[PDB]
């Protein structure tokens, strides 16, 4: 595992509010096309928040959080920024962050497109 | 015919790839479970254990024709004394004794073949195709399976001209190259294109699995094959030969007049090119443009070239085996 995630910026935000959450790869991205975030709650499955691509920066988003986020990578220190407004309670989840190689598929919201992920970080919402 | 060293070491080449494939899925089955891919794990699983579990009905009732118990004689079994009498036979009619055991062997070794490998490298170029780059442990089922493909066809193309005099023409170093490239060829062409219809939607291609093994199971039964002695045992025979009639043609009962095989592929050909002009005059969203022209190429040109070897097999060439598949 040359490649690996690190994420941090999860906290517990008063519903209404905002938070940015920050997702950094460790080692080489030439060739990783998507990557993008996923919500992890009990009582459902992984679904796809947001996702861009590397080089073009297309910035595919879900029905469920659409016109609502701002996702967007910075190639200086090759990290992801999310960011959220307008929190809700049901926006409490397990956050994680992950990319996936160029291939055959093109659906940057599917779970099994990405390849690896990271650990993950929570956000708790009141 | 007389049972050369070269044919011991195919047989020895065949007990690598034989434990090296089983390995591999036992390693691939619990990677998937560790990786948390429940879904691809108890297919890859499946596709090998009711593989064999098939030929071991046959390899079981073969054994008890002629003659605990059940898994006494299983595909294992049939090696350990296949390698034992190859080495007598360097060491020194035992020969025919031999061959005749050896030939056994790769009829149960083409159907574990083609009901494992076939449904697995589907599933396997699934996997490839979807996450981009794979890991090393699906590497190697992909090249197990491949080498184990066409290690067998050959094996099953040798078993053939040492059992029946009919194919007295087959001799030769090239006829068993032109047809191993055949089968690579002609399936690589097809694993590609119900992969492509695999992304789009599993339950239609599923459907048309049956729909293409029933035709299979049908053409068998209007074909009056038999080749168990076993009433109940035969439909068995003929429900698999229908299986691997979904993949590639292999003409049953070979007294066909080579007409059912061009009536297959001019399926093939239009199916196959049908499937992509759907795909190009209407672009899907789902796939990529980078990637999809490599495919569509692939996929074309292999079947360009599979057709190009299976004109070139009859341009130049055309006791238990009589009743197997044969010819292409
Ligand atoms: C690595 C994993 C395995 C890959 C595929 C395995 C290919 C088989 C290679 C050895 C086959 C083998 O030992 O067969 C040997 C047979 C022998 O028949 P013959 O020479 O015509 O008869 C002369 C004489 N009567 C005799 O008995 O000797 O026939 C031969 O002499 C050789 C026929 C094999 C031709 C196919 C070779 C192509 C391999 C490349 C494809 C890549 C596959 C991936
Ligand atoms: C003798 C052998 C008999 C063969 C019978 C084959 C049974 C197949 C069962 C389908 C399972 C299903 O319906 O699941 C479909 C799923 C994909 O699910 P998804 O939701 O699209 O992706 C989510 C992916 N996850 C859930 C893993 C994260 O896997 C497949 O792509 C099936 C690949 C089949 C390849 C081999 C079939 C041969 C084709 C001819
Ligand atoms: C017995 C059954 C056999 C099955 C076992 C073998 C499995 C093979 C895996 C296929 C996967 C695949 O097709 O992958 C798709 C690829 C990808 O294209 P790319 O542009 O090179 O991507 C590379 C881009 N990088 C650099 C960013 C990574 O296409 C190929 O070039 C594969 C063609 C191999 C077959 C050659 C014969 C025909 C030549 C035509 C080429 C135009």
């Amino acid at each position: 595992s040359q490649v690996q995630l690190v994420e941090s910026g999860g906290g517990s935000v008063q519903a209404g509010g905002s938070l940015r959450l920050s997702c950094a790869a460790s080692g080489n991205i030439a060739d990783i096309y998507y990557l993008g975030w996923f919500r992890q709650a009990p009582g459902k499955e992984r679904e796809g928040v947001a996702a861009l691509i590397t080089y073009n920066g297309r910035t595919y988003y879900a029905d469920s959080v659409k016109g609502r986020f701002t996702v967007s990578l910075d190639n200086a220190k090759n990290t992801v920024y999310l960011q959220m407004n307008s929190l809700k309670p049901e926006d409490t989840a397990l956050y994680y962050c992950a990319a996936a190689y160029n291939g055959l598929i093109a659906a940057p919201l599917k779970v099994t497109r990405y390849w690896y992920w990271g650990q993950g970080t929570q956000v708790t919402v009141s | 015919m007389k049972y050369t060293i070269c044919n011991f070491m195919m047989s020895v080449l065949g007990i690598i790839i034989y434990v090296t494939d089983l390995v591999a899925d036992i390693v691939l089955t619990v990677r998937y479970f560790y990786d948390g891919q429940y879904v691809f794990g108890v297919l890859t699983l499946s596709f090998v254990l009711c593989g064999t579990l098939i030929v071991h009905c046959f390899s079981y009732s073969w054994l008890k024709d002629d003659l605990l118990h059940c898994l006494q004689g299983g595909v294992f079994t049939r090696y350990w004394f296949v390698l034992r009498t190859g080495y007598h036979v360097v060491f020194k009619d035992p020969h025919k004794e031999a061959i005749d055991m050896a030939t056994d062997l790769s009829m149960l070794r083409l159907f574990e073949t083609y009901l494992e490998g076939c449904p697995q490298l589907i599933l396997q170029l699934y996997a490839f195709l979807e996450r981009g780059q794979a890991n090393f442990s699906q590497y190697m089922v992909i090249m197990v399976s491949c080498c184990a493909i066409s290690w067998s066809t050959v094996d099953y193309q040798i078993a053939l001209r040492k059992s029946l005099p009919d194919k007295n023409l087959l001799r030769g170093f090239w006829p068993k190259l032109t047809y191993l490239f055949y089968k690579l060829f002609t399936l690589l062409s097809w694993m590609l294109s119900v992969v492509l219809l695999l992304f789009v939607d599993v339950r239609t291609v599923l459907l048309l699995l049956l729909f293409l093994w029933t035709v299979g199971f049908i053409w068998a039964f209007i074909n009056h094959t038999q080749f168990c002695n076993s009433l109940s045992m035969e439909f068995l025979y003929r429900l698999v030969v229908g299986f691997i009639l979904v993949f590639t043609f292999f003409n049953i009962k070979g007294q066909n007049t080579k007409c059912p095989m061009s009536c297959y592929y001019t399926v093939r050909v239009l199916g196959t090119l049908g499937i992509l002009t759907v795909f190009w005059i209407y672009p899907l969203s789902i796939f990529n443009s980078d990637y999809f022209i490599p495919i569509s190429a692939t996929i074309v040109l292999s079947l360009l070239f599979g057709i190009i070897f299976l004109g070139v097999y009859y341009g130049t060439y055309h006791c238990r085996i009589r009743y197997f598949l044969m010819d292409a």
